[PDB]
């Protein structure tokens, strides 16, 4: 039929498959034994076929991975760790054991438990501390109660997006967590800069609440939320931060914006610095022969600007003071030379947030002819 | 003080833009006592009347002398690559210029080329 | 060896201040690890001209992040010349006694003596002939790691108490300051026992000394970051 | 060089080493034809095509349609898919009027390093 | 000769971990020097010390098919051995054993009979431990013999592990920082199997006291070089 | 290192366009000092703004001076044969071109002519 | 998944393929060079890009007839060459690995009339 | 690499309506700086009162000049052949063209033509 | 600096005018040194006889050169899509034009076209 | 590019392997300058397997 030559082989499957997957938001939730799964186990589940009796059937990580299943149709590689059960939510877990290395961008945690809380704000803070090798994870967790509680049932981690919720809210909380988790996600993981607020970027699809007059945080219990932190719904996907080491105004790491495209430089210019490996660098003498390729620490600093002189206004902002914002210092500089060894050195840069749009106030003030 | 004036380092970056093959950063030698010369200011200006003036868009160029090596074909000196050059004067001043293309290739006789390279931007370190 | 210039304490700041600081600087270390740090008070003691620093640094140690241990750890005792018996098994109290496998890593063992580990949670340590005094190994139970003492008397009656190791101590007398160059060394060392994501503060006060021996006093902090393999 | 070689798979599969100066066209043990035949269109027809110009690969329907065999059309073929298949990666001229494809010689390998 | 050099201990190949990387063929005896030198030279004080402590763990090991044996053999007298009962040849397969010629015995020589059957005469005025290396059907083992000095009997070594530091060939040169020791392959070790080596070297101050160090490296057994 | 620049070796080979009869290749003499000279890239570049370039097709060209050889006419020399020419420095590199065509003859005395070659591409061989 | 619920859209499913198939026969021996993408002056052949634009222009051309209208036309067509979607030592110089949705056409029905003979 | 504007290939397919014989596709060769030049759009415009346009339909359009290919006769580039004519830029943007017609012939001299193609669309790829 | 003529921002929005689907607002560079034309009275006048003149109705026109940018397809430039077009210049002045419309589409090369946008009416904002 | 493909390393495979060194001047017989060249024909058009994804909107 034209097709026996074996030229041309076809394959004709509706269920196919080409996307490069990325996006590996994880989801942590108690469990019922129905799902036949190992617990404490990650599992980068498919797409619905292999359900409830995966990972528990009618549970809370049920409803939450439908709802994330849902919202996303496709762009993100699901992974589900099934945590198990035992004024109870059994949620003690230490498990950087289980979860480890292989690292994921989004997490979502559905329990308002405020000690599971904190202990994936430390894994996740671990994750992007200092150490080398690094990953840069989110996390998105919910939190209800009333005003009073909903701040004091906080902190200052930035390495989440904990979700408000007053105690009227219809649709039960840790499912509306899921969805915007999931959105964000399947939205944000390849271009960074997008801010997930407003109606048409970021409306969670699955939840269809039931309308009413009376809404829920009125507009002051709204400021207050905003202003504090939670990213009351959906509007203002900040990142509760508030503060800093010492001084409390600390504009830069406020919206989850700034927070994905800072990762997004950090792994570029380590993608990037990999071409200085080798090339030998000359310290003492800074003198490179001729027909040896070398480098100067000077010449490093150069290319080092140079580079942030390119990815400025997508990346980075505006640099200020060029001159000062970027630093590379060697190892014997610093160090008065008994303690010093060539190879080491050190760098500094200065993280400035693209500027956004933000509230336009007007004040029409209308008169006749 | 303005320590004396003259280069100490050129570091020469070749990439073909066919094959894409990396080579470098190989180091070179000056010629001669000529220096390269630059020209930072990516907008040339022409003089209007009364003052004015019209200020459009252009290039940084720059102009670079250096004994070829003789493990680099000659062809990319007369602008078969692009080249990421960088120098440093004894000043402590260096320059760099990244993706640049050598444009209006001059004749060469196998031992000092003459490459006349544009680029959309040249940066500047200012020594402390 | 870790090398740290301290602030001055005059008008502007110093490292990365830029968007503030850390507050604490940093020391990674790994578990088993005895490494030396120097301190140069240069940036503030030499524009206080006089003489320099003394002996009188004192340091605390204060845990920000634990992780507490799962399998505790034991004392044991004995006379000299007679031969220590063990059990291993009590020091770990478990949810499920699983597949707990007995473990003497040879890295941490014993200092002056040989332990033979029984099949089920023994363990026969014999001590050095010809010796009285503390000595310890360090056990792996199911991963999760401990130190047992078997400090040796003279049989006389008995040492007093060994104080149990921290994960991340000073040791007591190792550390110096030069009043030439204003430098303080202190030695840093690390129990195997310490959890891989721990974090530690170490506070330093040290004191300076002004030309007619009155007293300038200056604090600073040092996060601990206890990684493995590092 | 052009020959032909027939059987079943298991002969025609080792009846064949990795001499390259020949093209082993195979033939199954029901090829309802006189093997002379076949070979000798298939070599006439190559070299008749390859001399103003080499580079042409005589395969498929268009090219390499052996024109004089007029096999008498059948509803079934010798060599099936599998077996096919099979002596592909091992180099021979399998034929389908019937056309020529893989226009391959006998060559699998120099001196030990087979791929 | 492997030359690795150690990190000074600043916070400054991570690969997975932490440790290091080293190639090794089965059979060889190479040698590995680490220079501690940027770690120890500005902890200024009396160079390293000969206290190193050596450890072996295995992340892929393959278990082996065939299995070892012993034997206590008396001097100037013949042995006879068998090699049937080693394979346990799971599925029925040629029993075809093999004495490699590279991996003979050290003082004898063995007769290698139609089934399995072996004959090792020691040689002649000796007394002591020896190895042979058999290999049957692709699979390697080893078959160790105690030759005794005929008035009793003699001790058991231990069977070789795939991957070893020799007990006694470290060195360590203080005026440099230098730490010189050998690695030990057996011919046994399965291409592809990766062990763990860590090292725990302690250096010395002018007063006596001690300065810990822990590294590893992870050794991958890998076949035609 | 470097060792002294120069020519060593210069071969040309003379085929008439007409009657395409071939003579050659005969060796040459440099008549001074100075030495060929080469462009190899057979795409010139041209500055565009900011930054930009047009990279449009040209020709591989070549200027040699050579003794006239009192025993091939000088019409083979003013453009009116094509040659092949093959040059060797001291360092160890050759340039070779084939097919080449003198181009834009100049005046000459009868003794030393300057031959503008042109041709599709050089070839370089760098010294080992 | 309706996709094959029709059964016209099985049977212009196997119509598009063999045509397909048709149209990427002139790709056959027909060289190409996928490590400098410089075709010389001379020549017969393509380029994985030079191809994956024909390719692209067969799409548009039967749209109407096979196909509807595209979405982003630079999803559905791709033409990863062999060493690009292989374990890298392993591709065989000459194969090529194109993969494309259809989306057949629409047709009519679901007319939902909602008459109403209200009054004057 | 990136900023350079030039082609890089140029593949002409020839079909003669008049035996049905197919040429191709056969490569050429720009004769000149001057590049390709298109026209996308199949919709032109005139421009009416007050902001309004009069949108009719229209053909796209193409300029190409090529050096004759010495196999391929004269006439097919005279408009007496279909011609199927696909470009690639250095940017990696690559233009196709099918069953195009040569309109309006000029005259040519026998080595460099220049064709204005006229065609129903063309379409572009639009580098990553 | 008060003085310098040029234009500094240009600002483009594309919407395709079937699929209604929006571009934008996406910047652009000048090509040359050459800069856009404007004509804001939406009245051209004609010269009658002894001074009068006839006022008749037209459009606010508007001529562009800019660098195509290699995500927006050529035929958005070429007139198939609806353009919101806003220069600034140095001085300040920023002049503004919504629903436009390509008219009179010239051929162009691919990477530097010329629009000639006609809208209603083109606004100012005479810098302070 | 006609005749066999790019060579990956042209200064590799081409190889002038002469023997002139050895020829004495006592006697004349030149000519053994043999060549030898590496040979990788020029690749072709083969297997374009496809693997279409029906749909709906």
């Amino acid at each position: 039929d034209a097709l026996s030559d074996g030229f041309v082989r076809l394959c004709i499957d509706p269920s196919l498959n080409f996307f490069g997957e990325g996006c590996k938001i994880l989801v942590e939730g108690q469990m019922t034994d129905d799902g036949s799964a190992t617990p404490d186990a990650v599992t980068c589940v498919t797409s619905e076929l292999d359900i409830i009796e995966r990972f528990g059937q009618g549970s809370v990580l049920t409803e939450s991975l439908r709802k994330v299943f849902c919202t996303c149709k496709s762009g993100v590689s699901v992974y589900a760790l099934p945590r198990e059960d035992a004024s109870v939510n059994p949620t003690p877990n230490d498990y950087a054991t289980v979860v480890n290395e292989c690292c994921f961008a989004v997490y979502v945690l559905s329990s308002d438990d405020t000690d599971w809380q904190e202990n994936l704000r430390d894994w996740i803070r671990s994750a992007w501390d200092c150490s080398k090798p690094q990953c840069f994870g989110h996390g998105y967790v919910f939190n209800k109660g009333t005003l009073g509680q909903v701040l004091a049932d906080g902190d200052n981690s930035a390495e989440l997006s904990r979700l408000a919720l007053p105690t009227t809210y219809p649709v039960l909380p840790y499912l509306t967590n899921a969805a915007y988790g999931a959105l964000s996600a399947c939205s944000t993981c390849n271009n960074p800069e997008l801010n997930i607020q407003g109606q048409t970027f970021g409306l969670l699809s699955c939840i269809n609440m039931p309308e009413s007059c009376t809404p829920g945080w009125t507009f002051g219990e709204v400021t207050q939320l905003q202003a504090n932190g939670f990213v009351v719904s959906i509007y203002n996907d900040v990142t509760n931060y508030l503060r800093d080491e010492k001084n409390r105004p600390n504009a830069t790491f406020r919206d989850a914006s700034s927070r994905r495209l800072a990762a997004a430089t950090g792994v570029a210019l380590a993608e990037f610095l990999q071409q200085f490996n080798g090339l030998a660098v000359f310290t003492k003498n800074t003198n490179i022969r001729t027909g040896i390729i070398g480098t100067n620490p000077r010449l490093m600093l150069g290319k080092i600007r140079k580079w942030a002189q390119d990815n400025v206004g997508t990346l980075f902002s505006e640099f200020d003071n060029i001159n000062e914002d970027i630093q590379l210092l060697t190892d014997f500089e610093v160090q008065p030379k008994c303690v010093g060894q060539p190879g080491i050195f050190h760098l500094n840069m200065r993280y400035r947030p693209p500027v956004r749009g933000a509230r336009i106030n007007v004040n029409m003030a209308p008169a006749l002819f | 003080c303005n320590k004396q004036n003259g280069v100490k380092n050129i570091l020469i970056t070749f990439t073909d833009c066919d094959t894409q093959e990396v080579i470098g950063p190989i180091s070179h030698e000056q010629p001669d006592d000529t220096l390269p010369t630059y020209k930072n200011c990516a907008w040339t200006n022409t003089a209007l009347t009364n003052g004015y003036v019209q200020r459009s868009a252009s290039n940084a160029t720059m102009t670079l002398p250096v004994v070829r090596d003789l493990r680099v074909p000659l062809a990319f000196y007369q602008g078969c690559a692009q080249v990421d050059v960088q120098v440093e004067k004894f000043d402590g001043t260096v320059m760099t210029l990244t993706e640049g293309a050598v444009v209006e290739p001059e004749e060469s006789d196998g031992r000092s080329v003459t490459m006349n390279i544009v680029a959309s931007e040249i940066d500047e370190l200012l020594p402390p | 060896m870790y090398f740290f210039s301290v602030d001055p304490r005059n008008g502007a700041s110093k490292s990365g201040d830029v968007c503030g600081s850390c507050c604490c600087e940093s020391i990674s270390a790994r578990p088993g690890e005895v490494n030396g740090v120097m301190v140069s008070y240069a940036a503030w003691s030499a524009p206080l001209r006089g003489h320099g620093l003394t002996n009188k640094t004192t340091f605390e140690i204060d845990g920000v992040s634990v992780t507490p241990p799962k399998v505790s750890n034991a004392f044991g005792r004995t006379k000299v010349g007679v031969v220590f018996e063990g059990t291993l098994s009590d020091l770990f109290p478990n949810p499920e006694g699983e597949q707990v496998e007995y473990e003497i890593s040879e890295l941490n063992g014993p200092s002056n003596g040989v332990v033979e580990l029984g099949a089920n949670g023994a363990f026969t340590y014999t001590p050095g002939a010809l010796f009285t005094g503390v000595d310890r190994f360090w056990f792996s139970i199911n991963g999760n790691i401990g130190e047992y003492v078997i400090s040796v008397d003279p049989t006389t009656s008995e040492l007093p108490q060994p104080p149990f190791t921290t994960p991340v101590y000073v040791p007591a007398a190792r550390r110096s300051v030069d009043p030439r160059t204003h430098v303080l060394k202190f030695v840093l060392g690390v129990s195997p026992a310490a959890i891989p994501g721990d974090v530690y503060r170490l506070t330093v006060r040290q004191v300076a000394i002004d030309c007619d021996g009155n007293e300038f006093v200056h604090i600073s902090c040092y996060d601990i970051s206890i990684g493995s393999c590092g | 060089g052009y020959v032909f070689n027939k059987g079943t798979l298991g002969q025609v599969l080792a009846d064949g080493d990795n001499s390259a100066e020949l093209s082993r066209l195979a033939l199954p043990t029901t090829y309802p034809v006189l093997p002379y035949l076949t070979n000798a269109a298939y070599g006439a027809l190559s070299a008749c095509s390859t001399c103003n110009n080499p580079e042409l690969n005589i395969q498929g329907q268009t090219f390499g349609l052996l024109s004089c065999i007029n096999m008498p059309e059948s509803c079934t073929p010798g060599w099936t898919f599998g077996e096919v298949t099979q002596l592909q990666a091992n180099g021979f001229v399998v034929s389908g009027s019937p056309y020529i494809y893989n226009d391959v010689t006998n060559y699998l390998r120099d001196e030990k390093n087979r791929p």
